[PDB]
RNA sequence: AAACUUUCAACAACGGAUCUCUUGGUUCUCGCAUCGAUGAAGAACGCAGCGAAAUGCGAUACGUAAUGUGAAUUGCAGAAUUCCGUGAAUCAUCGAAUCUUUGAACGCACAUUGCGCCCCUUGGUAUUCCAGGGGGCAUGCCUGUUUGAGCGUCAUUU
RNA sequence: CGUGGAGGUCAGUGACGAAGCCUAGACCGUAAGGUCGGGUCGAACGGCCUCUAGUGCAGAUCUUGGUGGUAGUAGCAAAUAUUCAAAUGAGAACUUUGAAGACUGAAGUGGGGAAAGGUUCCACGUCAACAGCAGUUGGACGUGGGUUAGUCGAUCCUAAGAGAUGGGGAAGCUCCGUUUCAAAGGCCUGAUUUUAUGCAGGCCACCAUCGAAAGGGAAUCCGGUUAAGAUUCCGGAACCUGG
RNA sequence: AUAUUGGCGAGAGACCGAUAGCGAACAAGUACAGUGAUGGAAAGAUGAAAAGAACUUUGAAAAGAGAGUGAAAAAGUACGU
């Protein structure tokens, strides 16, 4: 859809910022269970349904 | 073929995001949120669905607000400030 | 970017999303105290606000880039 | 570093604002080197300097309005206790022992004594 | 707990498909749909005779 | 006779049962009574030197002010004068403030970041046009003020 | 006979190895089972007198999880089809360049769009997994860059319809109804120029709002320009609305 | 004087012990499917301390063989048994 709207374009942009991997200096913290980003999306295998 | 063949088609959405709820449940045809019941008054919720109660009751959001009533009333409303000793 | 201001005599801001062609143009009017041709925006994928703005002929983009502090 | 508050609420309104236009001024200053320099924590500093400054300035405001309002009813709808909405609604002390006159005269008459039992 | 094991929605397939007549729960797409549940059998299900 | 098949044993495999742990759960008892038009519960979007989440927060944005404690935080660099001190801390406490867009949601609407109106102020040679800033404009209802309407009706005029 | 827990007792056992696990090694009982030696391991456990129970598995097309024989088998065969040399690389049928042979044949395998998709677009590095073979390649992975309007659209009007207010039903969530049994207003003109604006006038009956990216509608073209943007930028030349 | 699976703050159990116990001992009402009402998971444990394997050698590289820390690598981030 090239004429969206301006909410549908904010969500864009949120799911653009999200997609992302770890930011690699959490993995050194102490205490750390976190592994991979659990929630990461991709364009061909999880539609957003918005 | 109503299957498959047929399954081509569908391409028009019915619901789309609440004000509200922000739940992508809003039937634009009739103009209301599934979830929130969002044009009308008080929000649509059931005793009968348990979970649908659990998924949005008080307490599972930010409480801006709620989380220093408790607070308030121990300390019993005062007002003022400290006195540094 | 950087291209467009020694090229375009353009400048490349990054703007409030509540701002509007008016306000920017007077923000960079006292700001700069550059006389400024016109203004033109969008939105960046990221939702973000991006704002060329040209100057007119009196001044040079480049000669208060580096006054602005960076090049 | 950056501005403490204690003696920041001896200075005037246009000292006040005079110093947040050039922290306004500084902050810009340091964000456009932010950028090419790779890492640069003086930001907090910075902002919280300008946080303190807006509180300051709120408190001189609030405090001047409520001395102008001072010793006289009706002041305006946020400067008055924030308590609930019951106790706010509720009846205050001076009605809530509000008697009749039969019944002032009646406790008076023969209020409950106060007795025991040993002898 | 009393609400053990039966904050669900399952019910029967019934026969004909070969496989169990234990209730099982619906929906689809998330690895937990199709199993059994309100068995004292089934994995996650109710006890027997829960204590009261 | 080999290979092949089968059984058993040692070692190496696949798999995570068993054993032992537990900041969780479950039930019982005791005490307390505190949400919201001064804008609640809930939602969206944003905020960190280096962040995706959870948690916290609202353009004063993992926070400001106030009090107490009295030397940190930590994964890396930085800050150190703040160390016999109106003073570190993602500390504790918490009475002062900010509180984006929303939401019963309140100028009119909303599949839109749409369209109004009033007041004060600033510029554009401007009461009328354009624009910037601040403050305003829901409904039902109660008491009161002010202005009204009806041959329903009273008196008084010429 | 055995199991999870409880009261008592053996001043019970143990980092000089408790619990568990393996052992065609041993002993005891008809059995349920118990006991020992050897290896492995690393932190609690047992006997006896009593108490209590969510207490003993082969099955239930049982439930969950795991793994086989089938088997390197079925198979990987529509859309006419590929070939030579060089380059790159450890590696080349599958990457690139050149050379050749081909097809789609303008109701195309071409050039743009609406619904939807949401960074797939473009650049750099890179191949653990994915592209049911390969892979130096990619719509994959990692890090970044990119979308510019007075004139293109939305917003503006109304259609089929939806829907407040005045009102009337219903115990009630709420239902009807759209100019309806309503006291449903703003408009010009001047006046005063203390002065904001009532005080002078006259006018007018319909009477909210939403509802089209293909209906109605004010206005723009040409050349050039990037890795990716253009009727949006640059250059030149115009037009509309409001004052 | 009485009720109370909600809220807030406390105290306990002949309760369960990761296929049990709330569905959730973890970034759980999350990941995920459905236009929707709704449906709804799996997943706890190296070691006292990372001391998380310097250096050599074969390999394009992943890796391997040595060397080394550790009481143990019959603990090597595919980590107790
Ligand atoms: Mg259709
Ligand atoms: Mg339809
Ligand atoms: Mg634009
Ligand atoms: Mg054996
Ligand atoms: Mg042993
Ligand atoms: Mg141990
Ligand atoms: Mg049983
Ligand atoms: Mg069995
Ligand atoms: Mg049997
Ligand atoms: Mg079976
Ligand atoms: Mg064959
Ligand atoms: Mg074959
Ligand atoms: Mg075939
Ligand atoms: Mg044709
Ligand atoms: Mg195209
Ligand atoms: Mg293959
Ligand atoms: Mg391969
Ligand atoms: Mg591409
Ligand atoms: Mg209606
Ligand atoms: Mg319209
Ligand atoms: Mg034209
Ligand atoms: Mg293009
Ligand atoms: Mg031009
Ligand atoms: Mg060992
Ligand atoms: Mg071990
Ligand atoms: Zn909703």
């Amino acid at each position: 859809a090239a004429q969206k709207s301006f909410r549908i374009k904010q969500k864009m942009a949120k799911a653009k910022k999200q997609n992302r991997p770890l930011p690699q200096w959490i993995r050194l913290r102490t205490n750390n269970t976190i592994r991979y980003n659990a929630k990461r999306r991709n364009w061909r295998r999880t539609k957003m349904n918005i | 073929g109503k299957g498959t063949p047929s399954f081509g088609k569908r391409h028009n959405k019915s619901h789309t995001l609440c004000n509200r709820c922000g739940r992508r449940s809003f039937h634009v045809q009739k103009k209301t949120c599934s979830s929130c019941g969002y044009p009308a008054a008080k929000t649509r919720s059931y005793n009968w669905g348990a979970k649908a109660k659990r998924r949005h009751t008080t307490g599972t959001g930010r409480m801006r607000y709620l989380k220093h009533v408790s607070r308030r009333f121990k300390n019993g409303f005062q007002t003022g400030s400290a006195s540094k000793a | 970017a950087m291209k467009k201001v020694e090229d375009g005599n353009i400048l490349v801001f990054q703007v409030s999303m509540k701002a509007n062609k008016y306000q920017i143009k007077k923000a960079v009017k006292e700001l700069y105290e550059v006389d400024v041709l016109k203004v033109n925006t969008l939105v960046r994928p990221n939702g973000t606000k991006k704002a060329y703005v040209r100057l007119t002929a009196d001044y040079d983009a480049l000669d208060i880039a580096n006054r602005i502090g960076y090049i | 570093a950056g501005v403490k508050a204690y003696e920041l609420r001896t200075k005037s309104k246009e000292q006040l604002a005079s110093q947040l236009v050039d922290l306004k001024k500084e902050l810009a200053e340091l964000k456009v080197q932010k950028l090419s320099r790779p890492s640069l924590p003086k930001i907090k500093t910075v902002r919280k300097s300008i946080a303190c400054v807006l509180t300051v300035i709120n408190e001189q405001q609030r405090e001047a309005v409520r001395q102008l309002y001072k010793g006289k009813k009706y002041q305006p709808k946020d400067l008055r206790a924030k308590k609930t909405r019951a106790l706010r609604r509720a009846l205050t002390k001076f009605e809530a022992s509000q008697v009749t006159e039969k019944q002032r005269k009646k406790q008076i008459a023969f209020p409950q004594r106060k007795y025991a039992i040993k002898a | 707990s009393e609400k053990a094991g039966h904050q669900t929605s399952a019910e029967s397939w019934g026969t004909g498909r070969a496989v169990a007549r234990i209730p099982r729960v619906g929906g689809g797409g998330t690895g937990r749909s199709g199993q059994g549940a309100f068995g004292n059998m089934c994995r996650g299900g109710r006890m027997f005779a829960p204590t009261k």
